[PDB]
RNA sequence: AAGGCGGCCCCCUGGACGAAGACUGACGCUCAGGUGCGAAAGCGUGGGGAGCAAACAGGAUUAGAUACCCUGGUAGUCCACGCCGUAAACGAUGUCGACUUGGAGGUUGUGCCCUUGAGGCGUGGCUUCCGGAGCUAACGCGUUAAGUCGACCGCCUGGGGAGUACGGCCGCAAGGUUAAAACUCAAAUGAAUUGACGGGGGCCCGCACAAGCGGUGGAGCAUGUGGUUUAAUUCGAUGCA
């Protein structure tokens, strides 16, 4: 519905999953998909293909809007970090621009205890 | 072998059909070391198989591999807890064999008369694409696409 | 890291490029060293082997690109 | 000065160094008792509390696991004013002067040429690494000495008992400082060497793993051993070997 004609791609890559959500340049979610939910629970949803499978589906699901151009939003230095875009191209889409966001405090707020 | 580099011994292709790849049949399938069971034991089969379905006697039995050959096996690597298979490609070589051995350790498992039975029936069902030969070649495949993401 | 796709031209070469700014920017690098906190003496401890080690690299060098090996 | 100090701006303030000269003219060095500053944790009275997180609770691993791992979480960490006065407060090296071959650097001034444009010639102040004589138990130090010397101060006299007990002083408390004895042992210790070992690191092996075939452990029997019985059940071999 609405045929939205061109939309935004952020990756959600994390050290222990993906997350892909497909939006608009107003925000607004479309579909979802994560290479936990695509039933690769376990040590798995960290692997660099467990992205691949994931970023199909959510490029599927969204073809009830019909986008045709997508931005794509890498987050979270992980495993998953260049292969889930690798799979957006493969459904078709034209990727216009490819932006890193990430968090990067000027030290901020202190982190966590060393692992032991 | 650390430091060896192999290379395997001939063999006399088969008599009756010169055929190298079925003189590994027989040698696959000899039991306590003898021949002259065995290579009757196949070279009968192998008759009722014919008539029973398509001319070509070689043929028909080369049918078989091409259904029941591997095209992927996994291996395990061990690393912390517990040890994960990786899939890895099968060499056309050991490609051969290893079909060539699901076909004997199935047709052991009939409850026929005779071994010649036995052989002929499971090679009969693999040639249709059917039994057990081609059913433990569908493990190892869907197992190694069960965890493909280990490479 | 923004990249700019060109006239066509291949994704692969378009995602080399956006790779090699991560690399050349040092995205990845330092979210991991920020990921725990540890003590400000392992900090200046590190610091220290890691200089030391370096000079001591080429300290070593002068002692075997004059001596003959074979 | 040491503890320590890290966005940018403002206004109060200390110290260091260098060039060229004037000026005072022994005004100097060290310092028992004193006095001041002194990380982090901790204490008191007010605030503040995002994130981390002693204590605490739950989930796991475990023979147990009051721990490491996971999900949470209060004092505390932050501010103002007072206490505390201890650290591996460590270049384990007191302060101040003099002299004694060299290299490669870092940082901050400067006075000459070639303001030829880079540069070249030197002199100053801190500071990093390697090494000569020499030093010594050896490691090692080596003009920023652990070298050759002068002037003051602090400390040491076998290992435990013990930086502990009692008694002073200090503190709100935690505790700090000064500081023994009986008894007990013939050792305790520093450096370096040869091995052995490591759930340290390399490189190479082999039926060591991997790829396969056939077996043992299940049954009946043969044979040897342990045990138990017996008038005796003769003696020896006992992980691999
Ligand atoms: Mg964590
Ligand atoms: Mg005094
Ligand atoms: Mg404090
Ligand atoms: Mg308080
Ligand atoms: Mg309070
Ligand atoms: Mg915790
Ligand atoms: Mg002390
Ligand atoms: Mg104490
Ligand atoms: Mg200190
Ligand atoms: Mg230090
Ligand atoms: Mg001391
Ligand atoms: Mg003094
Ligand atoms: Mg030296
Ligand atoms: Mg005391
Ligand atoms: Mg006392
Ligand atoms: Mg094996
Ligand atoms: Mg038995
Ligand atoms: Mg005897
Ligand atoms: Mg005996
Ligand atoms: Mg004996
Ligand atoms: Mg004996």
């Amino acid at each position: 519905r609405k045929q939205v004609s061109d939309g935004v791609a952020h990756i959600h890559a994390s050290f222990n999953n993906t997350i892909v959500t497909i939006t608009d340049r107003q925000g607004n979610a479309l579909g979802w998909a994560t290479a936990g939910g695509s039933g690769f629970r376990g040590s798995r949803k960290s692997t660099p293909f467990a992205a691949q499978v994931a970023a199909e589906r959510c490029a599927d699901a969204v073809k009830e809007y019909g986008i045709k151009n997508l931005e794509v939003m890498v987050k979270g230095p992980g495993p998953g970090r260049e292969s889930t875009i690798r799979a957006l191209n493969a459904a078709g889409f034209r990727i216009t621009n490819i932006t890193d966001v990430t968090p990067i405090p000027h030290n901020g707020c202190r982190p966590p205890k060393k692992r032991r | 072998p650390r430091r060896r580099v192999i290379g395997q011994r001939k063999i006399l292709p088969d008599p009756k059909f010169g055929s190298e790849l079925l003189a590994k049949f027989v040698n696959i399938l000899m039991v306590d070391g003898k021949k002259s069971t065995a290579e009757s034991i196949v070279y009968s089969a192998l008759e009722t198989l014919a008539q029973r379905s398509g001319k070509s006697e070689l043929e028909a039995f080369e049918v078989a591999l091409e259904n029941v050959r591997p095209t992927v096996e996994v291996k395990s690597r061990r690393v912390g807890g517990s040890t994960y298979q990786v899939p890895v490609e099968v060499r056309p070589v050991r490609r051969n064999a290893l079909a060539m051995r699901w076909i004997v350790e199935a047709a052991r498992k009939r409850g026929d008369k005779s071994m010649a039975l036995r052989l002929a029936n499971e090679l009969s069902d693999a040639a249709e694409n059917k039994g057990t030969a081609v059913k433990k070649r569908e493990d190892v495949h869907r197992m190694a696409e069960a965890n493909k993401a280990f490479a | 890291p923004v990249i700019k796709v060109r006239e066509n031209e291949p994704f692969d070469v378009a995602l080399r490029r956006f790779k090699r700014s991560c690399e050349k920017a040092g995205v990845l690098a330092e979210v991991r060293r920020r990921e725990f906190y540890e003590k400000p003496t392992t900090e200046r401890k590190r610091a220290k082997a890691s200089a030391v080690k370096r000079h001591a690299k080429k300290l070593a060098r002068e002692n075997a690109r004059r001596t003959r090996l074979y």
